[PDB]
RNA sequence: AAGC
RNA sequence: AUAUAUAUAUAUAUAUAUAUAUAUAUAUAUA
RNA sequence: UAUAUAUAUAUAUAUAUAUAUAUAUAUAUAU
């Protein structure tokens, strides 16, 4: 929800419960390096074509 | 087209009674509803470990 | 963050960004592309008084 | 075998469906559900699990049935 | 749908019991005026009539409000979202001014502990472009909603 | 036959970049985390004129948790036992070494091998790095709690 | 001299798309299409809605257009 | 609990045929515990929604949708129309209403130049009543939110998905309405343990999913649309599950003739088939290769005695056995389960990937598919192209065998061969494509020909022979298409046909009449000549001749060979288990051409269907069409146009090739209606 | 490519009497049984692909004609067999590819003589359609530029 | 039946 | 003041269709 | 003899649509 809440700059609000959970799964999170190099191979696809 | 931009640059025009604050919360709230953006990061991890 | 050849966060604009501080918006001449227009048209102007 | 969380939202709608009626009215006017409240972490109690905290996806004699199944001999030839 | 009954069997107790009656006609008889013509339509008498609608004569949410005080501790009273105004709202709305009022004043009658914030914040929304605070937290701003405190 | 084709027109970029794939990260398996397995080659010599078949187990129908035979062999047989939501299709099966197992050697650049019981030995390793890439891509799954009894 | 069969992709519905390495001079017919049809749907004209009326109207003329085998054809799944 | 199956599902009809064991899904005992929601018209509005919004927002808001959860649309009128209703039965106006305008409203006077009623309908919009509005400018999500919580949602478009849609004021009012679709009048469910809909959705994290892995397999369009899009974005956070699964949570505590309606028999049920080619050439044995057959309909499995063991395909002679065939030909192909590439069969008993002997392993995949090729519309005689080299003798042969009830489907007599029209000229075409040689500098000789255009490897230069199809093909077009013309046009009058043909520009360039088929083959036909002993100019003659009617073929995707078989069979063999105990007098019927003069008639369809059917195929138009007749070997002609598909039925299996015939003197050529001359019971 | 008449007034005077005078000669090109000789094999299996696959970016998700968006099948690549949005324009290049690889349905009533009605099946291109002059103009002006380019220069030594 |  | 045409409001009558309930007849299944 | 499903005929209740007639108000034309 911070995340969120951040993206939109304020326009928008969400809310999390406050309580004991359940250990949900949820693998979202991933290092920059791996996004820079993702991003890399995504120009190469599109590299001098309109 | 440069006809295009000039036009869009001389007729614009907001709607008769503008709030900003109320207009954005309306507009974007559907809009982060949508997970795609996380779907993209497992994709980036799944690119870099291949 | 995916930025490569910028810091993270980090989203760069052609034009001088200037925040509005209101949020009932009125018509203003104080702005960048206005003085462009006016600049250009008083050029013609001096050029048609040749 | 409903989800927990499940029971918790489906018993708040049939508790806001019998309040329409108690009142006569289509639309309830005080409602268990749809609140304002992001209570997302909340639990009922339901038949999905047992007191082992195992699935029971299977009934208990069942599994004690097949438990004990694998440990019996028959009468030689 | 255990405590449902419970909650409300007594509410409809109070009300079979209590010698309060409760006329929406004591509203209505004492606006008895109205805007001229010519001028827009919009006018702050009559807009607050529809905003309360006097014609309904349910008050399951008033009598309920009071058994909720004897079971604080397995049930909380909480204001319905939808009675917010739309959007976070402005102040230069003359509609959404009627819903801080009808909002305001009904706030204290709830069991809920964090009824003074929401009454405050939910004016501060209002009021975002014409008057400022200033926040402690980095994420939160003065825009967040009132109902999510 | 087998000589394939590589060559693809690919003009559909576009779909590519505006919207991708998701990969199937969770997963999970209900049955025995495992990938070896016994299995019999010679059945047992009973009954036999030495020991009465009164002494022998199996004569009382009792399970056992091991094969009961004269000769017995470990063979990897990736998620044998296992109980899964989504198939990674990506088995590692082999048979008894009394069984011929050429086949699972030749799979990667054997196309000019002509017979079909033979193997050129040159791509061996090429073809032991696909199995073993194959086998560890076929055990990624998330193991899952069933349930007990006393 | 035709198109050899071994130069053709998967159907797409009813159409099969033509793929680039064939030697016939089918490609550049091809190509000369493909940019036609690639300039033509990004004027804007096209998606003005009295351009596609007129287009409608065009061929909404006086003279005839074999309705009678137009009915039978509607009646052979019970329209009227 | 809710379960999503990749099928079209509805209240009332998915119920009374056994939907879940169309699957698998056993569900022995109902209790009335699985219940159906009916999803054709969410489908409805998802085909109307799609003219106005990309395919893949609209899935992706559709997804969040409760299903459990009830809520309904409310459409209203435009805001003109909203007010004069108001005016009419003033009873009906929200207490949310201006107090000034509900006061004019009440007036009773005409208001037509009230000057002051003018302002306050001017500054009036709907959103000042009713809250939640969508207005044409609204994205699905939000309409999918609303529809989440709460029972009413307000609309002044009918462009919604969702759920169904109620009217407000009487249609009078709605005049940019037209459509008909599920708008429910003026006029206005509860829940069982388990849910069965179309749709999957995630609105909570334990709605399930049916196995819906075999994306291909889904036969309507836009519900492999849905599951695509679906599991491409939301993957990992889907519960899938097994028929075995479902069938144990149905089963649990109780496990320790689709009643009577009207039967559609174009239904069918196919399976995946899982099999490997296990040699054993020695006492030992081989794992060769994995593969799979894709489309095996479970009747033909039944039928044939398939049991899951250690299969030998080949007989004493060397060749194939005749079953497989069928059941080779009844698919749409193999494939490989290593590498996912298509799959093709050596008939022949030579090294290179012989097939001796298979073991079947399992079945996956189970599903209904329509049969109707769709391409189907009037009762026409049909022409079916396949290449050179196709069994076309064996497969005569095993479909004139066939005599279920005692029809005899798909006689020798009502088949024409490819090469019939070669021997209508007293010098053969073959005689004159061997003759072609002289034409080319080079080559004196046919056999000099053949080790011209061959590279040692059986491979045409693909140059030489170029210049082969350059000098064949005026043989071709200016010899074969015109007696190939005469030959078809003759060939109409006895009445419909099986027409095979080695290239369809044959047919195309003869003006052939009648559906037009592309079939391909699982097999290497190309082999399957040379090995063919006793020919006339050589094998290899043949092959070049197989590669020359390749290449005249034109550009089109041909469909598997099972496309036809199946509708020629599986609808007989189904209706069989329901009429293989009445009488057949009742049970039959018989369509064919009248003419007055003890009576003229001859046979045209031969219709078997139950009593109910038959009664009602009585009452139909059937004078609505005419021929020619003349003349026992009677032919006739039809003028106009000829019979549409759906007159017969959806049910009430027929025959799809008839010969014209006259059951017991001048020549004549009266004229002919057709009648329902079936029988009295 | 000109749009002129058969009135006499309106076509291009201009070019003729520039092309006949000397020293410029001009060769005439004509095409026999034009129509006739525009089907599947070659032409159309080409253009109506091309058609199709040159609109599906500047188009997508959008009705047009009163013709909506639909959902075809997908075989393109190896293997992967999937479903594809289509545009409206999409659609009525999939109805019209049917059409075109069935051929056509001519109706025949001649009057002149007693008996002779029937239905001949053809694959002849349409005379009547709004598309004959410009499609043919169109490939008329392709191939020559194919030739001149391409073929031509590959054909001839001299 | 009788086009663009 | 009278006659004709157009628009709005109210009342009454008639006809048709759809849904639910009751009665009788025919066909099939179960005891 | 009882129960269930389908079809047909009659009656009652609810909704929609069309037509006719009467009265009142406004506008135009004629005496």
């Amino acid at each position: 929800e911070w995340a969120l809440t951040e993206c939109a700059q304020g326009y928008v609000t969400v809310t999390s419960p406050y309580a004991p959970s359940v250990n949900r799964l949820m693998p979202y999170r991933i290092s920059n390096a791996e996004r820079q190099i993702s991003q890399i191979i995504r120009i190469m696809n599109i590299g001098n074509n309109a | 087209d440069a006809r295009a931009i000039t036009v869009a640059l001389l007729s614009g025009k907001y709607p008769p009674d503008l709030v900003t604050n109320v207009w954005y919360a309306d507009a974007i709230y559907p809009m982060y509803a949508d997970t795609e953006v996380f779907s993209n990061l497992q994709r980036d991890m799944i690119t870099c470990e291949a | 963050s995916a930025n490569l050849f910028t810091p993270p966060e980090v989203l760069l604009l052609p034009i001088d960004h200037q925040p509005a501080n209101v949020t009932t918006p009125t018509l203003d001449f104080t702005n960048e592309l206005t003085n462009w227009r006016a600049r250009v048209c008083e050029l013609m102007k001096n050029l048609v008084d040749n | 075998l409903v989800n927990e969380h499940s029971e918790a939202k489906d018993e708040a709608d049939e508790a806001t469906k019998k309040q329409a009626k108690d009142t006569d009215k289509s639309k309830a006017q005080v409602t268990y559900s749809d609140t304002g409240i992001n209570n997302a972490n909340e639990l009922s109690r339901s038949g999905n699990v047992d007191n082992e905290g195992g699935s029971n996806q299977k009934p208990m004699s069942t599994r004690i049935a097949e438990a004990t199944s694998a440990i019996v001999s028959k009468h030689p030839a | 749908t255990v405590i449902q009954p419970v909650l409300q069997d007594i509410s409809v107790l109070l009300q079979r019991i209590s010698p309060l009656q409760i006329d929406p006609t004591i509203i209505s008889n004492t606006m008895s005026t109205v805007s001229e013509s010519t001028t827009q339509t919009l006018s702050p008498a009559s807009s607050i009539l529809g905003k309360l609608r006097p014609s309904n004569s349910d008050f399951s949410s008033f009598r309920v409000a009071l058994a909720g005080w004897l079971y604080n501790g397995v049930v909380t009273t909480v204001i319905d979202d939808s009675s917010y105004p739309k959007d976070g709202g402005s102040v230069t709305s003359l509609e959404n001014l009627w819903d801080f009022f009808i909002l305001a004043l009904a706030l204290p009658l709830t069991t809920d502990p964090c009824a003074p914030v929401k009454a405050f914040m939910t004016l501060a929304n209002m009021m975002v472009g014409f008057e400022t605070i200033p926040m402690d937290n980095q994420i939160y701003t003065q825009s967040r909603r009132a109902s999510a405190f | 036959p087998i000589v394939q084709v590589s060559a693809d027109v690919e003009n559909k970029k576009t779909a590519q970049l505006l919207h991708a794939d998701t990969p199937r990260l969770v997963t999970w398996d209900a049955g025995l985390c495992t990938s070896f397995k016994i299995v019999p080659i010679v059945p047992a010599q009973v009954p036999q004129d030495v020991l009465a078949y009164t002494f022998f187990t199996s004569s009382y129908a009792i399970q056992s948790p091991f094969p009961e035979a004269a000769v017995s062999r470990i063979v990897v047989h990736t998620r044998w036992a296992s109980n899964v939501d989504f198939d990674r299709d990506s088995s590692v099966i082999m048979a008894p070494p009394t069984e011929n197992n050429i086949h699972l050697f030749k799979q990667l650049l054997n196309t000019e091998t002509l017979s079909v019981r033979g193997a050129n030995p040159l791509m061996f390793r090429a073809n032991v790095l696909h199995m073993l890439l194959e086998f560890v891509l076929d055990n990624l799954y998330l193991n899952r709690h069933t349930g007990f009894s006393q | 001299v035709p198109i050899p069969q071994k130069d053709w992709t998967g159907p797409i519905g009813e159409i099969r798309i033509l793929k680039d390495t064939t030697s016939s001079i089918a490609r550049y017919l091809y190509r000369t299409w493909y940019l036609a049809a690639a300039r033509m749907a990004a004027q804007p004209r096209t998606w003005d809605p009295l351009f596609q009326a007129i287009m409608r109207s065009q061929y909404v003329t006086a003279r005839g257009g074999s309705g009678a085998a137009l009915r039978e054809s509607l009646y052979a799944i019970n329209v009227s | 609990a809710y379960i999503a199956v990749p099928a079209v599902v509805d209240s009332r009809s998915s119920e009374a045929i056994g939907l879940l064991e169309s699957f698998g899904v056993d569900a022995g005992a109902d209790a009335n515990d699985v219940s159906y929601q009916d999803h054709d018209y969410v489908l409805d509005q998802l085909q109307y929604m799609l003219d106005g919004y990309e395919a893949g927002d609209v899935i992706d808001a559709l997804v969040h949708k409760n299903w459990l959860h009830h809520s309904v649309y409310c459409l209203l009128p435009p805001k003109s129309q909203l007010l004069e209703y108001w005016k009419s039965n003033p009873s009906a106006i929200p207490d949310n209403v201006d107090r000034r305008l509900r006061k004019r409203l009440m007036l009773k006077k005409d208001l037509r130049k009230d000057d002051e009623y003018n302002q306050l309908a001017r500054a009036f919009k709907i959103s000042d009543v009713y809250a939640p509005l969508i207005s044409s400018t609204t994205s699905p999500m939000t309409m999918i939110q609303n529809l989440n919580q709460g029972e009413i949602v307000y609309t002044t478009t009918d462009r919604v998905i969702g759920a169904r849609i109620l009217l407000y004021a009487p249609r009078k009012y709605y005049a940019s309405t037209l459509s008909f679709t599920m708008t429910k009048c003026i006029i206005p469910v509860p829940h069982s343990r388990f849910n069965v809909g179309t749709f999957p959705s995630i609105a909570t994290p334990k709605c399930f999913v049916m196995s819906g892995v075999d994306i291909e397999s889904i036969p309507n369009e836009f519900i492999k649309l849905f599951y695509q899009r679906v599991k491409s974005v939301h993957a990992n956070i889907l519960n899938d599950i097994s028929p075995q699964i479902v069938s144990d949570m149905i089963n649990r505590k109780r496990l320790r003739k689709r009643g009577a309606s009207h039967v559609d028999v174009y239904k069918v049920d196919v399976v995946d088939m899982l099999f490997e080619v296990v040699d054993v050439a020695d006492g030992l044995r081989n794992v060769s290769r994995k593969l799979t057959m894709h489309t095996v309909p479970v009747c033909i499995l039944e039928m044939l005695g398939i049991e899951i063991a250690d299969y030998c395909i080949r007989q004493e002679d060397g060749m194939l056995t005749d079953w497989f065939l069928l059941l080779t030909m009844l698919s749409d192909g193999l494939t490989d389960r290593r590498t996912h590439c298509q799959y093709l069969i050596n008939p022949s008993s030579v090294p290179p990937d012989v097939i001796l002997n298979i073991s079947i392993t399992g079945f996956i995949n189970r599903h209904t598919i329509d049969v109707m090729p769709d391409i189907y519309d009037f009762v026409k005689p049909i022409g079916a192209v396949l290449p050179k080299g196709s069994f076309k003798s064996t497969i005569m042969r095993v479909l004139d065998s066939i005599s279920i009830l005692g029809i005899q489907i798909m006689p020798r007599a009502h088949v024409v061969d490819s090469d019939e029209v070669g021997e209508q000229m007293e010098p053969t075409f073959e005689q004159a494509v061997m003759e072609i040689y002289k034409g080319i500098a080079g080559v004196d000789s046919l056999d000099d020909l053949i080790k011209w255009v061959l590279n040692s490897d059986l491979i045409p230069h693909d140059d030489r022979l170029g210049q082969l199809f350059q000098a064949f093909l005026p043989l071709a077009k200016d010899l074969l298409a015109p007696m190939a013309r005469k030959f078809y046009d003759n060939s109409m009058s006895e009445g419909r046909l099986l027409t095979f043909a080695h290239a369809d520009s044959e047919l195309l360039n003869a003006n052939y009449f009648g559906h037009l088929l592309r079939l391909k083959i699982p097999y290497i036909t190309e082999v399957n000549l040379m090995i063919r002993k006793n020919r006339e100019g050589g094998e290899l003659f043949q092959l070049v001749l197989s590669y020359l009617y390749k290449m005249y073929a034109t550009s089109a995707q041909p469909k598997w060979f099972g496309s036809l078989l199946r509708l020629l069979i599986c609808p007989w063999l189904h209706m069989e288990k329901l009429i293989g105990e009445a009488d057949p007098a009742s049970t039959s019927a018989e369509i064919g051409w009248h003419i007055p003069r003890e009576d003229g008639f001859i046979p045209y369809v031969s219709i078997r269907a139950p009593r109910l059917v038959i009664e009602e195929l009585m009452e139909k138009n059937w004078g609505q069409y005419h021929a020619q007749v003349i003349v026992v070997s009677a032919k006739a002609v039809i003028k106009g146009n000829h019979l549409p598909v759906k007159l017969v039925s959806r049910f009430a299996c027929f025959t799809l090739t008839a010969k014209y015939e006259m059951r017991l003197g001048r020549g004549a050529a009266y004229s002919a209606r057709l009648a329902f001359r079936s029988d009295l019971a | 490519s000109t749009t002129s008449g058969s009135a006499v007034i309106e076509k291009v005077i201009p070019l003729g009497v520039y092309a006949s005078s000397p020293p410029n000669q001009s060769i005439n090109i004509d095409i026999s049984a034009c129509d006739a000789s525009i089907t599947w094999d070659f032409f159309l299996s080409v253009i109506m692909a091309a058609i199709h696959e040159g609109v599906a970016s500047s188009s997508i998700g959008k009705p047009f004609m009163g013709v909506p968006a639909s959902i075809v099948n997908d075989e393109s690549v190896v293997g992967v067999r999937a479903a594809r949005p289509i545009s409206g324009m999409q659609n009525m290049i999939q109805h019209l590819s049917k059409l075109y690889k069935r051929g056509f349905s001519y109706r025949v009533n001649d009057s002149f003589s007693p008996g002779n009605d029937f239905t001949h099946m053809t694959t002849t291109f349409p005379s009547g359609s709004t598309a004959t002059s410009t499609e043919h103009t169109a490939n008329n002006s392709t191939m020559m530029e194919t030739f001149l380019t391409v073929w031509g220069p590959e054909h001839t030594d001299d």
